[PDB]
Formats: structure tokens, sequence, C-alpha cells
């Protein structure tokens, strides 16, 4: 979707091993705020609606 | 505002190579630093990036074991060591900085780009 009618699904209650992104090597602007890319794996919250 | 590339890949034989950029326009411990490259024909691709203060470092899938993105919080300088020079590393390199954790097609400050190339 777009930025004017974006959806916000529920991101929790499901396996999210974000290392599945860290072998991407094809991104351009992977940025993380309030957390480093590494330390969102050991600890990462609920209500993480994407 | 100042982030300039220097050095080169002017090598007559294989060996260890170094790049010596400088960050002298704004802070260097806040702006997470990065290092990209554009091959002569291939596009700008990720090489290395660092955390805000240099606390986290990671590389690509083919440069991790032979590169060294060294930053310098003090004396305003930054280097990128290229080791075990390979023909797949011909490019023009750029030192960079951003408010995230590096790794952005558009940075806060962009380097000029020095030509590094390995020929054997
Ligand atoms: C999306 O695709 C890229 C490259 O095709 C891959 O690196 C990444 O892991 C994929 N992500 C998912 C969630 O499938």
């Amino acid at each position: 979707a777009s930025v004017y009618a974006w959806n916000r699904k529920r991101i929790s209650n499901c396996v999210a091993d974000y290392s599945v992104l860290y072998n991407s090597a094809s991104f351009s602007t992977f940025k993380c705020y309030g957390v480093s890319p590494t330390k969102l794996n050991d600890l990462c919250f609920t209500n993480v609606y994407a | 505002v100042q982030l300039v590339e220097s050095g080169g890949g002017l090598v007559q034989a294989g060996g260890s190579l170094r790049l010596s950029c400088a960050a002298s326009g704004l802070t260097f411990s806040k702006y997470a630093m990065g290092w990209f490259r554009q091959a002569p024909g291939k596009e700008r691709k990720f090489v290395a990036t660092i955390s805000w203060s240099g606390d986290s470092a990671f590389y690509a899938d083919s440069v991790k074991g032979r590169f060294t993105i060294s930053r310098d919080n003090a004396r305003n300088t930054v280097y990128l060591q290229m080791n075990s020079l390979k023909p797949e590393d011909t490019a023009v390199y750029y030192c960079a900085a951003d408010r995230g954790m590096g790794y952005g097609d558009f940075m806060d400050y962009w380097g000029q780009g020095t030509s590094v190339t390995a020929s054997s």
C-alpha cells in the first residue's frame, strides 16, 4: 500500500527471527531506531505493528 | 559538511591496501559512519557500515573477512583497509555518515570517492 492509506497489521504471536533480514545484502536503507540491528534479536517487543 | 576521499588502488602488484578519508565538517560520534563503493559499471553497493559511536560493525557477504572499516572519533579521520586484493573490488569508494546506522542510499554527508582497483 501507500503512505496515505497504509495498513497496520499486528506483529506479535508469531516467530520473527530478524536474522532472516541480515543475510539480505541487497537492501539500501536498513535503519533501526531505539535499537541497533543486532540487539533487536535478543530482545524485541510486542505491539510491533508493521 | 566535510567528508573527503583520498588514496587509490594504484597498485603495481597485489598486497594490502588502505583508504584514508576524513570527517571534518560535523560530529563523527553521532553520525553513524559508512563506506560504499560504485564499480565502474556496477551501481553503488554496500561495503561496510558502523554504529553511532563505532560500537557495532558488520560487512557484506564477500568483504567481511578481508576489510577493515576503521573509524577515528579523535583527530577526525577514518580509514578502510582492503586486504587480499581481488579483481572483484574495482570501484570508486565513498566515506559517508547518516543519522541511522549508516547503510543508506542517501546519507547525511557523502564522500567524493577515491578509485581503488586490484589488478594482477
Ligand atoms: C526478501 O527477498 C530478499 C532477496 O530476494 C531476501 O534477502 C529476504 O530474506 C527476503 N525476505 C523475506 C521475508 O522473504
